[PDB]
Parts: C-alpha cells; structure tokens; sequence
C-alpha cells in the first residue's frame, strides 16, 4: 500500500483516469475468448 | 471469458503387438522383468540384446538367428522388440515364409528380393533445377528440317532467365501441354517436367476454365539442392530392370503395361554393386545394412532352404531372424524326412537358436494387464485374476481375446470397467480350441 499511494500522488497532479463507463453507458463488453 | 479448444481425429488401431516398445534391457544386458511392455523371456531376450548390439555394429554379413518354441510364446513379439530397439533408421523387412510361392518368378528369387531389400542405403543426391512461370517457348531448327535446341523464358519473384536447352525438354514440354504463363518446375538431372497450373497473374482471365491457378515460384530460376533419399539396393535392382525412368517413347510406354515381376539376372547386381561402392567410396553415400526376419520359416520348402545356405554365406547379405513353432515335424517338398523346427540340420548348423520358455501363471497376469491399459480398459482385481485362471487352463491368446468382448458386455451395462461376471459370461459365449474341439470330437459323426 504505501508506496504505491505516494507514486500514485506523484502521478495525479499531472495524470487523468476514467474507467470506460463515461462511453459503455452507450456500448457494451469485448467478448474475449482464450 | 471463453475458453474454447478441439480434437477429433481418430487415433491409430490397437493391434497384437503395439504393446511391445523395446527389449527392456539395462546397461549391463540384463533384462528388467517388465520393461518397454514386455514381461518374462530373460534368458532369450538377452540374447536379441546381443543381436541389436550384432546389427549395430555393422561388420558381419548374413549371421542368422532362429527364435523357437511353442505357440504362444512371444517369439514374433521379440522379433518386433527387436524392430522397435533399431528405430525408424535402420531397416526391418518383415516376411512370413509362404510368401516365397510367387506365380510371376522363382521362389529362390524372391528371396533374394527381400535378401536386396533388407540392406538400406541413404544418398545425398545433389538434384539441380529450373522453376517459374514460363514467359516464351520457342525451338530451334537444323538441316534436313527438324527440331534442335530450344529457348525458354522462365521467371520468379527472384528473376528471370532466358535458357538454352535439349529438344527433349522440348519434347517433354509438348507432352505436359505447357504453354506461355504456366508455372512449371524441370528436374536438370532426369528430364522431367512438372505442370503445376496458370500463374496467379491470370487468375480471372475467364469466367470458367478448368484450371487451378498457383503463385509465382520463389528464389532463383536455376538452383541445387541436396536431398537426402533413404532407399534399399532392391529398388536399384528393380528400378534398372524395367525403367520408368527418362522421357522417352519407350519408358513412358514401359510405365503403363502391366508390371510383371522379372527374375533379375546376377550381372545387374554386380553392377549395383559396383555402383553403390562409388557411391560410398565418394562420400555421398551411408549403407544402413539392417535385418531380414522369416516369421513361420517351417514352410519354406526344400528349395528355399537349400537356397539360403548360399544366400546366408554371401558377404553382401543382411542380418537375418527366423522363427518356429514346430517339434520333429517332416520338411516340406521332402515328404521322407523329419527334423527339428521344420527346418533341414543341413540349415540348422547355421543359425544361432534362441530358445523361448513357455509362462507361468504369475506372468499370465501380468501380459493380461499391459495388454489391459493398452486396449484402454478398465479391469477389477478379481476379474484380472480370472482372466489369469482361465489362462492356466486354455492359451496365452485366449486370455487375451476374452478382454474387449468383456468390455462391451461392461458398457452395454452401464459400468466403468470389466467385473468378474463380464468375464465369467463371455467365456459361456466364445470357446477356445481345447473346449471346441472335445464337443467336435464327441458329435463327429455329425461333421
Ligand atoms: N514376452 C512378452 N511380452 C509381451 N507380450 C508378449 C510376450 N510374449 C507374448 N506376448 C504377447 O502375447 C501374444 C502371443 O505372442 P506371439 O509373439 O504372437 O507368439 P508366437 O511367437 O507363438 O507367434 C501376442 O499378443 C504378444 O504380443
């Protein structure tokens, strides 16, 4: 944990995220096959 | 999410001995009691031990091993152990002694067929060829006119060559139909042409053709290679003595009658002979001479075993492996004389015999279950034990066959494997030859 949140707010100031849901509001899933 | 995967390509057949993998010896030459699905046999086991060291070492010519003992014992068993123990390589001929009875030559030549083909030889045969799309055809003329040399123009992804060649090219050529754009492989060393079909270049030039189409040839029109041929003398004997060979009217008319066997004369193999020495005395060859085994050797007649005296003497021949099956029995063709094995003592004296034991219950058992897991079922423990109590009082075989039959009984009951009442039902249904034959002889005034 402690690391990572103290790379994480090096990253933020200056580094966007969303996750997809903002579009698959509109489209749906990849179907992924192995 | 999905996982997705398919197989359904049959395997290959099960068969009365693809159980055997080997000879299942230790280092020493000992054999181990149950190894590379054999069992039992030690004292002739360690002996074909000797003989894969024998054929190995490639120094002797014509030494003969005879396997004998009862019916049942393994002998063809250990001669396919043997095979297995040489792999892919080296060659194995398998004959069975009626064989020799041909109708279209000698029964003392067709042993010497399989004398020839029991010898292997591998060449590194440095073919040279032209390929690609034929882009002109045009002959050449000289003085009465007729046809002299000819120009084609080939051409692949790699080039294009404008070569000056033979008016039997030509003739061959005309003979395979070949035309301007076709993509045609020219084996230099042998004549020959192959037509593959139109270049890709053309493939929608009409609505119908009757042709497949082909891509433009990779790599230089004119090149080499070293191939590596693994062939048997006797297919330089045979192929010498009615050729297909060549291109002309005469081989090509030779390919198509109907191809008797032909009782090759002495001469043509000297010159085989003398031919394969070259061959090794260049360094282009390898001799792979490998082993000749005669299952059921005790119906060769008179004039077969006569036969291979000279033929096991001749410092060409191959290693060879008999078996039998016979006690004092009378020769065949001899109708007055008896001997051991089927087999002349005259024939006897030169081979090393190779004696095969008959089983104890103990490894009844055992065959019954390596042949159990190599059939792919299922066997409970008593039912495994009566297989193995029938098997004292019947045959090895029988033993054996009851198997599969009990496994359908199993399955058209619903169960996973063969219980003893599978068993015990079968042996009401199929009789062996000791049960069949007391109900024949007590109604034999009925047959
Ligand atoms: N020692 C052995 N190890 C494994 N299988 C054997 C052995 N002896 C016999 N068998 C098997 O039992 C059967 C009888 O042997 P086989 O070689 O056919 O006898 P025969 O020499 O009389 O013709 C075959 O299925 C064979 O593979």
């Amino acid at each position: 944990e402690n690391q990572l949140s103290r790379l994480h707010m090096i990253l933020k100031p200056f580094m966007l995220r969303r996750i997809k849901k903002d579009v698959e509001n509109e489209l749906s899933d990849k179907i992924e096959i192995l | 999410k999905i996982e997705e995967v398919k197989s359904t390509t049959k395997t290959q057949r099960i068969a009365s001995h693809s159980h055997v993998k080997g000879l299942g010896l230790d280092e020493s030459g000992l054999a181990k009691q149950a190894a590379s699905g054999l069992v039992g046999q030690e004292n002739a086991r360690e002996a074909c031990g000797v003989i894969v060291e024998l054929i190995k070492s490639k120094k002797m010519a014509g030494r003969a091993v005879l396997l004998a003992g009862p019916p049942g014992t393994g002998k063809t068993a250990l001669a396919l152990a043997i095979a297995q123990e040489l792999g892919s390589k080296v060659p194995f001929c398998p004959m069975v002694g009626s064989e020799v009875y041909s109708t279209e030559i000698k029964k003392t030549e067709v042993l010497m067929e399989n004398f020839r083909r029991a010898i292997g030889l591998r060449i590194k045969e440095t073919k040279e060829v032209y390929e690609g799309e034929v882009t002109e055809l045009t002959p050449c003329e000289t003085e009465n006119k007729t046809i002299s040399h000819v120009i084609i123009g080939l051409k692949t992804a790699k080039g294009t060559k404008q070569l000056k060649l033979d008016p039997s090219i030509f003739e061959s050529l005309q003979k395979e139909r070949v035309e301007a754009g076709d993509v045609i492989y020219i084996e230099a060393n042998s004549g020959a042409v192959k037509r593959q079909g139109r270049c890709d270049t053309y493939a929608t030039e009409f609505d119908l053709e009757a042709e497949e189409y082909v891509p433009l040839p990779k790599g230089d029109v004119h090149k080499k290679k070293e191939i590596i041929q693994d062939v048997t003398l006797h297919d330089l004997d045979v192929a010498n003595a009615r050729p297909q060979g060549g291109q002309d009217i005469l081989s090509m008319m030779g390919q198509l009658m109907k191809p008797k066997k032909t009782e090759i004369t002495d001469k043509l193999r000297g010159e085989i002979n003398k031919v394969v020495n070259k061959y090794i005395d260049q360094g282009i060859a390898e001799l792979v001479p490998g082993v000749l085994f005669v299952d059921e050797v005790h119906m060769l007649d008179i004039e077969c075993f006569t036969y291979l005296h000279r033929a096991l003497e001749s410092s060409i021949a191959p290693i060879v492996i008999f078996a039998s099956n016979r006690g004092n029995c009378v020769i065949r063709g001899t109708e007055d004389i008896t001997s051991p094995h089927g087999i002349p003592l005259d024939l006897l004296d030169r081979v090393m015999i190779i004696r095969t034991m008959l089983y104890t219950p103990q490894e009844m058992k055992q065959i019954i279950k390596i042949r159990a897991q190599t059939e792919g079922i299922n066997i409970s423990e008593e039912a495994l034990n009566h297989l193995g109590e029938i098997g004292t009082k019947t045959t090895l075989r029988y033993s054996v066959q009851l198997l599969t039959p009990a496994n359908l009984l199993a399955k058209i009951n619903g169960k996973d494997s063969i219980e003893k009442e599978h068993v015990e039902e079968i042996s009401e249904l199929f009789y062996d030859a000791k049960s069949s034959a007391k109900i024949l002889a007590d109604q034999q005034d009925k047959y």
